[PDB]
Order: structure tokens, then C-alpha cells, then sequence
């Protein structure tokens, strides 16, 4: 729950750095 | 207020659009398509095992899903990246509660997606200047 | 879960003692003294202008405060000068709750704003070691 | 009530930048 936060989290930094 | 109804009006399109078939606002929403999209398509594994771990057993169940995003930005950490991503696991969230109930709405979802997004986040957002902002960062050629 | 419980009991310690006359936990309680104190007398003016603006009826009444504390946020920053700041204000308005009514509790006022702090700054809280990271950085020689 | 919350923040940004 937190710990899908967190592991969203890798996916979206890492889509940030994508763009 | 201003934002809060902008930004409602935008998720709550894209996860309607979504769920089934259909300014800066034509523009987000266009954005939102394409990254939003992108990010549902290469983490569609990913999601379905977050999906399997939470509950979300209709419409009206957001909770889960509010503490995961709270938890998302606890770090202290705030970027357009994570903004979507969380909006684009909505979306893909969105689908699941059709497919359960073909006759259930993604109004309940998309007003606590927009909830912690706006509440928690507003000043930033401000600061960035809003969905224009959100436009312009994920812009390609 | 750790981190909650250990807020909570230096947050409400400070504000019990505050309201009334009383590892790290030890040496964050003897550096939220100094610090929070400190933040009171010098914008006790500015407190009491605040207080005024919001409401706060009773010992019960804290949505108003906790929207307050996420505002602090909203902007997505965080230090500790912030995180001092609210837990002070709120020691300032249990002082004001137990003059209007001797027999009301600062519990409910430490738990929401402990439930702020957090389940919004979780992993940047972790990351600043807690605690520990919270008397480091306000120490004094 | 968001807008204490800004004038908050000129005291602990301002706490802040004493430490």
C-alpha cells in the first residue's frame, strides 16, 4: 500500500527523467 | 477553487474516456492521453500486481488508493512524472471498476485522485503554473 | 508504525507540559523546549492574529488546524523549521484550549497533527533520521 | 486558513534559514 507508493515512486522518477 | 475545478474536469475526462470510449485544458487533456497512455501500456504488468494488492472493491472505494498516492509524495519529492503516473494508475483503476460493474462511475475516483493532487499539492502546482505547466514539461515535437 | 508512535509521544508530551507546567525522544524533547518555546515568544503576536482568523472551539476541533499544516506543504517543501514551526503553533493553541475550558485534553490536538506530519513526510522523515535528525539539526554549543 | 498556512511558512522558512 505505502510500500506500491513507493515502488509508483521507480516508475514516475524514472519517467521524469524520460522528459 | 479555480484549480481544484480545472483539474477535476480534466482527470475526471480522461479516466471517463478511459473507463470507456470518447485552453490549456483541450491541451492537458490531449497530453494526458499520450503519456498517460504510454505509462498504462509499459507498466501494465506492474499494475496489474498493485491492482491484485489492493482492494478497490467499487466506486465509492477510493481510500486505499488516496493513502498509496499521500504515501507516493512522502518523500518530499514533487514532479509532473509522479503526477501522472499516479493520474495513469487511476485511469487503469478506472477500467477495472467497469469491467467488475459496466454500471459504476469514475466520478468518486477521479474527485480523490483531484483531492490529494489539489489539497496536498496546490502551491506547487501554482507555481508551476498549473496544467499549462503540466503541458509544456511533457511536450514533444 | 515506529515512527508514528514515537512522534506521537514526544508531540504530546511537549504539548501536555505546554498546556499545563511539566534515546533522542529525551533530546527532542529538551530541543522542542528550546526551539518551540523560543518560536512562541518571538511571534506570540502573530500567534495570537492567527488564532483569532481560525476557529478551534474545543479539544475536538482540529480540521481546521490540520488543513493549515497541509497547507504549510502545499508548495513541496519541507525542513524542519517547518515541521517545528507547526508542532509550536500547535503547543500555542493547546495553551489557548485549556484557558477556555481547564478540563479539555491535548490529545486529540497531538494526534493530528502527529497524523500530518506523518503520514504526509513518512520517507523524507526517514531519510532526515527521524528524530535524531530532528535534534542534529537544531542543536546549539 | 491556506493563506496563516503561507504567513506559517515567512516564520519557519525564515527559523529555517537561523539554523
Amino acid at each position: 500500500a505505502e510500500e506500491i507508493g513507493a515502488x509508483l515512486r521507480r516508475m514516475a522518477d524514472d519517467l521524469n527523467a524520460q522528459y | 477553487d479555480d484549480l481544484y475545478r480545472q483539474s477535476l474536469e480534466i482527470i475526471s475526462r480522461y479516466l471517463r474516456e478511459q473507463a470507456t470510449g470518447s485552453a490549456a485544458g483541450r491541451r492537458a487533456l490531449e497530453t494526458l492521453r499520450r503519456v498517460g497512455d504510454g505509462v498504462q501500456r509499459n507498466h501494465e504488468t506492474a499494475f496489474q500486481g498493485m491492482l491484485r494488492k489492493l482492494d478497490i472493491k467499487n466506486e465509492d472505494d477510493v481510500k486505499s488508493l488516496s493513502r498509496v498516492m499521500i504515501h507516493v509524495f512522502s518523500d518530499g519529492v514533487t514532479n509532473w512524472g509522479r503526477i501522472v503516473t499516479l493520474i495513469s494508475f487511476g485511469a487503469f483503476v478506472a477500467k477495472h471498476l467497469k469491467t467488475i460493474n459496466q454500471e459504476s462511475c469514475i466520478e468518486p475516483l477521479a474527485e480523490s485522485i483531484t483531492d490529494v493532487l489539489v489539497r496536498t499539492k496546490r502551491d506547487w502546482l501554482v507555481k508551476q503554473r498549473g496544467w499549462d505547466g503540466f503541458v509544456e514539461f511533457f511536450h514533444v515535437e
